DNA sequence: CCACCTGCA
């Protein structure tokens, strides 16, 4: 039963990878052919369909940014800009010379948006992660991946006992904190620059549109959870998750707890 | 080093995220006592609510002689000087991070805050109008301490400014500066890759990534499309940051070792070498453990790990009073830690144990050959560096803020 | 100086 909710956990994280679930959206999913139509503006299909992608998700974008992204489909950089030219010419999203940037023009649904702000990052696990024995998988039943963070993959010793042992920790959500921030965070966070405090203010906003929704669904069958954790390449430990975590954001920070509870004396 | 009670972590954890964090444990608890009865009220001006509210929840339970799961935080005071203190045997750069005590005239063991010990210095010399920002300064500082020079060339200019703040840090950490004045002249141009393995087995691997910088035109304007690519580099500015953090990876596994430890395994091993273990083997043990042990005779760091390993023929080639010593100095029951890279989280019951095992981490570094073992394997060739005070780690054992 | 994958007008 809860091993049933982690395969329906692991199966909507699958279901969620940011950037094949944003191309469905413009290959199976849009009323626009873009394969007819590229096909027609001479641009390579896969290429059209992410630059199409790639727009939706960065709204605004230099050159520079866009065709980095894309680098991997032709022989040469210049290729590049010039099918970002030929798309933009053809309507596919704006250029605006006079900000140096791209503008989207179509982007995803809303409701498309918010199943990817849900589950497109991994989420604790509600059985026992699987035991690590090689630099592959990272605790799920259905992910192969390399353990190491980023392109740093070697199959030499990585300290698998340091990760088997911090995936082990049953955690919970302590629902009063968990509410306290909802209802009090926005007033609370006075401004810490100017910039990067109107930033920490949308990075909540997004935050608080998904956490307790996925909060409730991951601890449908009870309040106790595992994190996943991986290692970069110099052996900096990651507890892995965005809307759990007892790593990154102090709103984030607080709602986590010992599953295990004992009485302090 | 004094030991408090569990109420009392808990007492520092709330005032720590009251902020008081740079103030000593007694003045923290004092706060506390204070304001124990106000304590929801202050929410709205600390500097972390929602972790100052958990805190407050959490006493309030403790009160009622309810059970808790919320675990009190201990930070180190600046992780990379605290681990290059040690690493160089530099008397005068542990007493800047809390690696050793340091008293004032009154002597009482001061809660120390190297930036702004520097930050002092660097007023105190410069006078006369020093234009200089406190935040930027320790920015430059720690920047510095991973062997960043564009920073401080940002804060400090290249003039006499940026030659008063190396001043400085000569006299406040000379073997630390000297060594990452080293760390620089260490990287190999023909190199595509650095790799070293820590004493527990970690094998790092560091890609040499470099800049690839293709033009464009677009609407005949030119952009500058740049590319990270593996390749090579005449200098690289990389070392003194990936070993640091490295080392701060290695305590972070260690120390969790240490405190999370299978009590069954523990007594396993115990009776394994008091002779009164039934016979076990297992060929393929063999090699991590002679590999384990290695780095113990070659650096001092003797990690739990090896417990992984030892089985009635693998005991044979480690000392089994070596084995029993570390089993010994371990927390007496098992619990465990959350790690933020250089934060520390338990329960509170376990708050003097956890700063035990951190301590003892710290001396361990301090007491031995780390550095050398590491910088021969990065350099290629075997080099030795020396203890700049061979005797800091006994002072190490017994220092009170490491984790504040 | 290192990292990491945050956010995408």
């Amino acid at each position: 039963s809860t091993i049933e909710h982690q395969m329906h956990l692991e199966k909507l994280y699958n279901k969620n990878q940011l950037l094949p679930r944003m191309r469905q959206e413009f290959e199976e999913n849009s009323g626009i052919d873009f394969k007819a139509f590229f096909a027609h503006i001479g641009i390579d299909y896969k290429f059209g369909i992410d630059a199409m992608v790639q727009m939706a998700l960065h709204k605004r974008a230099d050159l520079p940014t866009l065709v980095g992204t894309l680098r991997h489909h032709c022989k040469s950089a210049q290729e590049v800009a010039d099918n970002l030219f030929k798309m933009a010419s053809e309507d596919c999203f704006n250029f605006d010379p006079t900000i140096d940037k791209f503008i989207v023009i179509y982007t995803i649904s809303d409701d498309v948006q918010h199943e990817l702000d849900s589950f497109q990052y991994p989420l604790p696990m509600v059985v026992r992660p699987k035991l690590l024995t090689k630099n592959y998988g990272t605790g799920y039943f259905t992910c192969n991946k390399s353990v190491i963070l980023k392109k740093n993959h070697t199959d030499d010793d990585i300290c698998l006992d340091h990760l088997n042992r911090m995936n082990k920790i049953p955690l919970s959500i302590n629902w009063d904190v968990a509410h306290m921030v909802k209802n009090e965070w926005a007033n609370l966070d006075k401004p810490k620059t100017r910039q990067e405090f109107e930033k920490r203010v949308r990075a909540f906003q997004k935050y608080d549109r998904t956490a307790h929704e996925v909060m409730g669904l991951l601890t449908q069958e009870g309040n106790k959870f595992y994190l996943t954790h991986r290692p970069d390449k110099r052996g900096r430990t990651y507890s892995q998750g965005y809307h759990v975590n007892y790593q990154g954001t102090s709103w984030n920070k607080a709602v986590l707890e010992f599953a295990e509870k004992e009485v302090i004396d | 080093m004094q030991t408090f009670t569990a109420r009392e972590y808990l007492k520092i954890d709330i005032a720590n995220n009251y902020g008081l964090d740079k103030e000593d444990w007694d003045d923290r608890i004092a706060w506390f006592d204070k304001n124990e009865n106000n304590l929801l009220n202050l929410v709205r001006e600390a500097e972390e609510p929602a972790l100052f509210y958990a805190g407050v929840k959490a006493w309030m339970d403790v009160k009622e002689g309810k059970p808790i799961g919320y675990p009190v935080a201990l930070d180190a005071t600046s992780s990379g000087l605290q681990i290059l203190a040690c690493l160089t045997g530099d008397r005068r750069a542990a007493e800047l991070c809390n690696v050793v005590n340091y008293r004032d005239e009154s002597g009482k063991v001061k809660r120390r805050d190297a930036y702004t010990v520097i930050y002092n210095k660097m007023l105190n010399t410069l006078g006369k109008g020093a234009r200089i920002k406190r935040n930027d300064c320790k920015q430059a500082i720690m920047t510095a301490l991973y062997g960043s020079e564009a920073k401080p060339k940002e804060v400090f200019g290249e003039g006499i400014m940026l030659n008063v703040f190396e001043s400085t840090m000569n006299v406040e950490a000379p073997a630390v500066w000297e060594l990452n004045k080293f760390w620089l002249q260490c990287g190999n141009p023909e190199a595509f890759v650095y790799h070293w393995v820590m004493p527990d087995g970690f094998n790092v691997y560091i890609k040499v990534m470099v800049n690839e910088v293709e033009t464009v035109h677009f609407l005949d304007k030119p952009y500058d499309c740049v590319r990270k690519v593996q390749g090579t580099e005449e200098k690289t500015r990389m070392l003194s940051a990936n070993t640091t953090h490295s080392i701060d990876g290695l305590v972070v596994r260690e120390l969790v070792r240490r405190c999370d430890y299978d009590k069954n395994q523990i007594e396993y091993i115990k009776a394994l070498c008091n002779g009164e273990a039934e016979y076990k083997a297992s060929e393929k043990n063999y090699g991590k453990a002679m590999e384990l042990w290695g780095y113990y005779e070659k650096t001092g760091f003797l990690t739990a790990r090896i417990f992984d390993y030892l089985d009635s023929e693998t005991i044979k080639l480690v000392n089994t009073q070596d084995i029993l010593d570390l089993i010994e100095s371990m927390p007496k029951k098992p619990f465990h830690v959350l790690t933020v890279h250089d934060c520390f989280r338990c329960l509170p019951n376990y708050g003097n144990d956890i700063r035990r095992q951190y301590n003892n981490l710290l001396a361990t570094i301090a007491k031995g050959d780390l550095l050398s073992f590491i910088m021969s394997q990065v350099i290629g060739q075997e080099v030795t560096i020396g203890k700049l005070d061979p005797t800091l780690w006994e002072d190490v054992l017994e220092t009170e803020y490491a984790l504040s």
